[PDB]
């Protein structure tokens, strides 16, 4: 029993197990549940990897118990707060499904039981007239690891300063360690042209990603599948997706030295389905 | 092993009523409990045990 | 298949329409397929270059430094303790093996451990010793671990071992996917623990990034020879080759210098970039 | 076979019905073979993991060590006899594979035996000796059993042997089923002889247990080189793989430190269990 | 000539020996010989390994000569004496061959012939009112050992001392070593939590077992087949089974303080057979 | 609840009684329009030696007296 191949050569397995063998686009209408959203200046929508979200299929579905799938009562979309971009901002970053904690009855869903996952529609508005100019990159990141702030001991961030919830955080433009031993912040340092994790902003592209400029278009669209290495997993510990928004060309508005627009953020929860059912979970977020 | 990323979860034991007995029968008694496994129950990465030791040889 | 040559070059002439392929839209979120036919007047090539080189098996097709180990038979004639070695298996003790694994985010992959080991006299005396043996031990997670170098733990009844006579070609074993997930996760957003508002502040802490799913016991090696009257020390590379790879998530490479085993960077490293002038070639 | 996976979930919805399943009694001495489809709402899942990995002739595939020999060869100018080993065959010199064995009352199985040589100077002395050559020696039972190192028992007309030159690889050999009875007894209740009222009560006396069931003779190992100036102390550790196992009546497993080759155990350490409160996770 | 299979890989066996290749049920009634039982609170009954006792083939009779098979003379139910449960039992045993040995014609024929085999059937009974609680443990193990009361000598347990007969032994709480190195008593000494032989009691449900709760049944029944590790052998220096009887609950009655309740144990050969006349022997059991 | 020789009988309404269990009472008091079936298990065990009856009834629309 012998495999010829072509280079022809000869190759024989001797043991039994394998791992011993050698080697139109401006117009856009959504609407979800009870919620619409329109939009009249877009550059099109963004589906992350060409991977639409879906349910959890039976030959792929580890825990053997009835899953929920709240469906309309959670699949809808959640305005989070509104952020002003000026000509001093760095950036703003989220963490999901951390910024959905507290949305109806997705979070209640989310504290209530031990296993969920789900997909994400993310929508970004930003508008401003013919006469300013700006740009701003949107990224989605999975697995998205932010630096910490100590020099002296790494992986010390604590699990209430990495959950900001729908506030979220910002980047800054210097890396500042902390000194205080006594009382230490423990807190994230994210640098915006290191993309806050140690790596070039300009190879952020990589990334799902779309761009806001100011003179072509108001609004950007990501579809987010759910993406981690297991089939389901706990919400409360483990964020999946990480959306990160940074300025590309600074704002500027004819010849005022301080203008402002609104940044606003529309999340929408997706075929997310939820295991484990027990009594209610409590964290310690302040 | 005891770990906090692969816990397993909690089991207990309550009265949903009380117990209730006639006159001249005891008022306290025992219960036995008894652990298994199903058919759909599995192992890997064969290794040693903590619950055997040696110190001389023979 | 990747040894498949790329696509041959068209013969086109001038050209005059309203079709604009060259401009475009970046905001899409897309990048712009244009091949040279349609911005100059090209002629006909065949083409012979692939890209075998560059597939995913190829790229990692080397046996790479994990880590050093060091052992030593001490002098007869002390009170020295003998040394063994213990290592704590992971990729991240070195840096170019690691920064080539997180181009991605996660990885599948059967695994081959190659141990090459060299030893040496420490004394200037002429003492001399016999050829020496080397027993290396996998002790998974949960069981016994050594804490003598000639304890029961080292009879190895279900625990694999490897014994290596010195002077032998290096040794050499494979391993499959091993993992509890259905990938390695390179990177991990979260912690162990979720802190309860009833219990107290130190029994929710945990450490940022750190999960169960990476510990897979030790490495512990040993001389198996009793001392002699010199002292000998020796240190065994090991080499990681993985193959069978699959990887999913591209992210971009490190820029800066690693700090630790996280994502953390330390302050002094972070110019990467040297000076160029904006209008000189 | 042991590599099929297992039978998959199926989905159960709500029910309302006399019959009682969770209810039962152990009195009968019986299992309640229930699944989870019996108690709660389930989904569909496809099953693929298996139990290939805790079969029999798995749990046994690994080489365990049974025993450590000594021998010697003294400087030519002593008067110290040469020392060569014997060591009676058996299992239970050591506790790992005794302790796994002995989840079984009765078993069949070949035998593989790996023989792993070490050597040392003893004294400071720069003298040098040239390569050793080691005879391990198998004598069975009712054989002549050698007193010195260098008298005609070692000419091995029908004794079989194995000659081992130091520095090679570690010698190895296989060995099938050989026992009298149908399968090997891990345990025997009983007595060799039966006491009788005519006879003295000496004469019937035997120790309890102990049968000529476990008598498989004796392993020799001498140095076959001569004496040098300087001395040499060699170890030899033996390694024991059971293949083709077959196994009979399991038992519990041991619970606290064993005690001589019998069920007998020590005072002070029979509290093999720890503190933990009936109400405390 | 090379062997092909699947991981496919080839093999081929280079030696002429295969050891150098690599690898209703509450009501009972039972008869035997001119004996029989009742029964009208029983749990079923248990068939050991789930096999029935029967005779030696011919494809695996070691003895060349003509077999003795007394049958109903032999195979008939004997009764044993009675013992008394109390709030400060800790258990008893047997051995089977050796509680049989006065027992009719079987003890002449075990003590006539060379060798013999033999399964049995054992019926143990225990009755109290509805008002008693308490509950038995009643285990057949196969090589039953037991340990010994010395830490300076092992396995010096004399003959007369294992072979108590139809009295049999008793469990005890503590380990109690002996010290008289002039006189040693040379007598097990089994502690009942470590079932007399180092192994945690609660894993004795790994042998063939009954339990009797004194409010579902009043009986057990156990059916052993012949179990060796030789076709036939020795009855008189080797015991087969060993039966131990364990209060896994204690016995409690109303409020008195001191209830007792009787014990009673009646055993029959079933498929006895026999090997090897010759004259009586006379054993030094005192 | 405890049932003694002075006891005269208790009442619950539904879905009043469920609007603090889990899910069911987050869903009930987050929407504006709900239905819903029940089964209702009532659970009392005593002894050979004691006596006594109890009467279940399920009402639709139990409406009670005041105290004015
Ligand atoms: C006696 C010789 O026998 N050796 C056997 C053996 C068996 C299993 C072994 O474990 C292999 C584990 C590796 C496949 C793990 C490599 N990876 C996967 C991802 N990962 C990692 C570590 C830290 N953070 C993220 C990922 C790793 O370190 C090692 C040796
Ligand atoms: C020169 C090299 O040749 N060696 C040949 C050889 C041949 C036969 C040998 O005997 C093997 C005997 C073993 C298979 C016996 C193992 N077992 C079986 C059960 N048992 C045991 C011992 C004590 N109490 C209960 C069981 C054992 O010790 C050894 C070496
Ligand atoms: N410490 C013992 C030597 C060590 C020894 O003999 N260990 C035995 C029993 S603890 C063993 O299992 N050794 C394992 C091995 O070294 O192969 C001595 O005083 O010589
Ligand atoms: N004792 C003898 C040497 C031993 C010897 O020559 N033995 C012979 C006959 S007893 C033998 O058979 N040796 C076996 C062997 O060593 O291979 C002497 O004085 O040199």
């Amino acid at each position: 029993g012998a495999q010829v191949s072509s280079q022809n050569y000869t190759t024989i397995n001797y043991y039994r197990d394998s791992a011993s063998n050698a080697a139109s686009d401006r117009v856009l209408q959504l609407t979800l549940g009870n919620s619409t959203i329109t939009a009249q200046e877009a550059a099109n929508s963004v589906v992350a990897y060409g991977r639409w979200p879906e349910y959890l299929r039976d030959s792929e579905a580890n825990p053997v118990d009835q899953p929920t799938e709240p469906e309309v009562a959670a699949c809808r979309f959640y305005t989070l707060d509104t952020v002003s971009w000026t000509k001093e901002s760095r950036g703003w970053w989220w963490k999901l499904p951390d910024a959905l904690r507290d949305m109806g009855l997705f979070g209640q869903n989310m504290y209530y039981h031990y296993l969920g996952r789900s997909g994400y529609t993310v929508h970004v508005q930003c508008n401003a007239s013919k006469f300013h100019q700006g740009a701003l990159g949107v990224f989605a990141v999975p697995e998205m690891c932010l630096a910490g702030d100590s020099n002296t001991t790494t992986m010390h961030t604590s699990y209430q300063n990495a959950n900001p919830g729908e506030k979220g955080g910002t980047f800054t433009g210097t890396f500042t360690p902390d000194n205080n031993q006594t009382s230490p912040a423990r807190r994230f340092c994210p640098v915006d042209y290191l993309l806050g994790n140690g790596t070039l902003l300009g190879n952020a592209f990589v990334f799902p990603h779309q761009i806001i400029n100011l003179r072509t278009n108001n609004c950007a669209t990501l579809v987010l599948p759910y993406v981690n290495s297991l089939s389901i997993d706990s919400m409360v510990k483990h964020n999946n997706w990480g959306i990160a928004i940074l300025p590309l060309a600074p704002l500027n508005f004819a010849s005022e030295s301080s203008p402002e627009i609104p940044i606003t953020l529309t999340i929408a929860p997706m075929c997310c389905e939820f295991n484990g059912l027990r009594n209610i979970t409590l964290p310690r977020l302040q | 092993i005891d770990d906090s990323f692969t816990e397993g979860g909690y089991i207990s034991v309550f009265y949903q009523t009380r117990i209730v007995v006639p006159l001249s029968t005891p008022r306290e008694m025992d219960i036995l409990g008894f652990v298994s496994a199903c058919n759909d129950f599995s192992v890997r990465l064969l290794r040693d045990t903590t619950h055997i030791e040696q110190k001389a040889l023979a | 298949t990747s040894r498949d040559a790329l696509p041959n070059t068209e013969a086109s002439g001038p050209t005059h329409s309203k079709e604009i392929p060259a401009l475009t839209a970046v905001e899409t979120g897309a990048t712009n397929p244009l091949v040279p036919s349609d911005t100059v007047q090209t002629r006909h090539v065949v083409q012979h270059r692939s890209r075998s080189e560059s597939s995913i098996e190829s790229f990692f097709a080397r046996g790479a430094c994990v880590t050093i180990m060091t052992v030593d038979n001490p002098a007869s004639t002390t009170n020295k303790d003998k040394l063994f070695a213990v290592w704590k298996i992971t990729y991240k003790d070195t840096v170019q093996l690691r920064r080539k694994l997180e181009f991605f985010t996660y990885s599948r992959f059967d695994m081959e451990l190659t141990f090459v080991v060299t030893a040496n006299f420490t004394e200037t005396n002429n003492g001399h010793a016999l050829n020496q043996v080397y027993q290396i031990m996998y002790v998974p997670p949960g069981a016994p671990v050594p804490e003598k170098w000639d304890d029961y733990t080292w009879q190895t009844s279900s625990n694999p071992s490897i014994f290596y006579t010195y002077g032998t070609a290096p040794a050499r074993i494979s391993v499959p996917y091993v993992g509890i997930s259905n990938a390695y996760s390179h990177f991990y957003d979260g912690f162990s623990k979720v802190p309860l508002k009833d219990q107290s502040a130190a029994l929710g802490d945990s450490l940022y990034g750190a999960a169960s799913l990476n510990d897979f016991g030790i490495l512990a090696v040993r001389v198996v020879n009793d001392p002699n009257p010199t002292k000998v020390t020796s240190k065994i590379r090991v080499y990681l080759k993985p193959k069978h790879i699959r990887v999913w998530c591209p992210r971009p490479p490190r820029a800066v210098a690693y700090y630790g085993p996280g994502v953390d960077y330390k302050d002094g490293t972070l110019t990467p970039l040297s000076t160029k002038d904006l209008t000189t070639y």
